[PDB]
């Protein structure tokens, strides 16, 4: 299987630097070329250039030039520089030929100058019925994301994430899982916070 | 640097039924080659984007032929012979013909499915939290269509209009419904003032709207 792999989020400060990375798997590196995209909110995704590593020679689309260099070896990189609100974005790698097309995962790039917080959590229990909708509240975090799985993960049917919002300069989401009624309290559910960027792993019992 | 332009942006549709969308480009796309190099993706949400049809017709490898691409030149049509509700997700054409490759600006595919009224949810602060000198009340309002919904906050009969965040999830994979989690923040203080706490929904599968309270003497 054809795997490329890249990092997640980075958080950098404005007119700073910043170097992201590219393992190619699954196939002869040397063979085709390698791709990067940006993606920002607004869905919209933008070309930046592609190098081939066979010789290291490289083609970059203008509006980039002056922005990102290119490197290889298997690994890829791409390295921004003096960056800036608008070069918070999402950049992918990815081989782009024709039936060959495989992509990154993308890394999240976010410039800010703001301090790097954890998520405090909250657990939602009702203060009746077939169904019981539990949840928890992940408040004041940066930057984003934030990964909630409940039991582990192994309660994915009837979950629900809902986006994070900006809340006072700091990110807010909750997460819902419904489950038969018969089941809580008697068995108890657990949600996951995961935020990697303050290397974090919370847990949350849900309680009566 | 080669426009591509999509429409619609935005397409609602009923499981079932056909969906075709458009693509037109700046400039011709054939290659001085003869190929012509205009491709579909799909990018499901959180998702990186997947490639459907490359070269204007070709499948990728597993993509089944409910999926065709056809066009010529300038203009292209990428069709959905029955939708399923997986399709939903936003589809981009992009070209490679011309240096820089550009993409298109995306068309989201909205499945159209039956009313469905919202199962609303109200939660008190936690302890944990009121601990901290904070009060969250929260609110959800889930597994419902259209996403057209309207949420009140209510404390003691008074409506509360600042300090309530809203979020909508995107439409559901599973059943094409929407979900959505109102929270009203108040301090730890202005919480233990008050008695009852409503959150009120305005939604069109409903006359009255949908009412979930707590009053504190749980
Ligand atoms: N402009 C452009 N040329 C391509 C692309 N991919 C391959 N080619 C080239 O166009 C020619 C034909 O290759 P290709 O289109 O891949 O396959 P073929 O048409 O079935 O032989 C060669 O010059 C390839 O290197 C692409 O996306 N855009
Ligand atoms: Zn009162």
């Amino acid at each position: 299987q054809v795997q490329l792999q890249q990092s997640g989020a980075e958080l950098v400060k404005p007119g700073a630097s910043v170097k992201l990375s590219c393992k190619a798997s699954g196939y002869t590196f040397t063979s085709y070329w390698m791709q990067w995209v940006k993606q920002r909110p607004g869905q919209g995704l933008e070309w930046i250039g592609e190098i081939d590593p066979s010789d290291s020679y490289t083609n970059y689309n203008q509006k980039f030039k002056g922005k990102a260099t290119l490197t290889v070896d298997s690994t890829a990189y791409m390295q921004l520089s003096s960056l800036t609100s608008e070069d918070s974005a999402v950049y992918y790698c990815a081989n782009l030929r024709g039936y060959f097309d495989y992509w990154g995962q993308g890394t999240t790039l976010t410039v800010s100058s703001a301090k790097t917080t954890p998520p405090s959590v909250y657990p939602l229990a009702p203060g009746t019925g077939s169904s019981v909708t539990l949840g928890c509240l992940v408040k004041g975090y940066f930057p984003e994301s934030v990964t909630v799985t409940w039991n582990s993960g192994s309660l994915s049917s009837s979950v629900h994430t809902f986006p994070a919002l900006l809340q006072s300069g700091l990110y807010t989401m909750s997460s819902s899982v419904t489950v038969p009624s018969s089941t809580w309290p008697s068995q108890t559910v657990t949600c996951s916070v995961a935020h990697p960027a303050s290397s974090t792993t919370v847990d949350k019992k849900l309680e009566p | 640097d080669v426009v591509m332009t999509q429409t619609p942006l935005s397409l609602p549709v009923s499981l079932g039924d056909q969906a075709s969308i458009s693509c037109r480009s700046s400039q011709s796309l054939v290659h001085s080659n003869g190929n012509t190099y205009l491709h579909w993706y799909l990018q499901k949400p959180g998702q990186s984007p997947k490639l459907l049809i490359y070269k204007v017709s070709n499948r990728f490898s597993g993509v089944p032929d409910r999926f065709s691409g056809s066009g010529s030149g300038t203009d292209f049509t990428l069709k959905i012979s029955r939708v399923e509700a997986e399709d939903l997700g936003v589809y981009f054409c992009s070209q490679s013909t011309h240096v820089p490759r550009t993409f298109g600006g995306g068309t989201k595919l909205e499945i159209k499915r039956a009313d469905a009224a919202p199962t609303v949810s109200i939660f008190p602060p936690s302890s944990e939290q009121l601990t901290s000198g904070g009060a969250s009340v929260v609110c959800f309002l889930n597994n419902f269509y259209p996403k057209d919904i309207n949420v009140k906050w209510k404390i003691d009969g008074k409506e509360r209009q600042n300090g309530v965040l809203n979020s909508w999830t995107d439409q559901n994979s599973k059943d094409s419904t929407y979900s959505m989690s109102s929270t009203l923040t108040l301090t730890k203080d202005e919480y233990e003032r008050h008695n009852s706490y409503t959150c009120e929904a305005t939604h069109k599968t409903s006359t009255s709207p949908i009412v979930k309270s707590f009053n504190r003497n749980e």
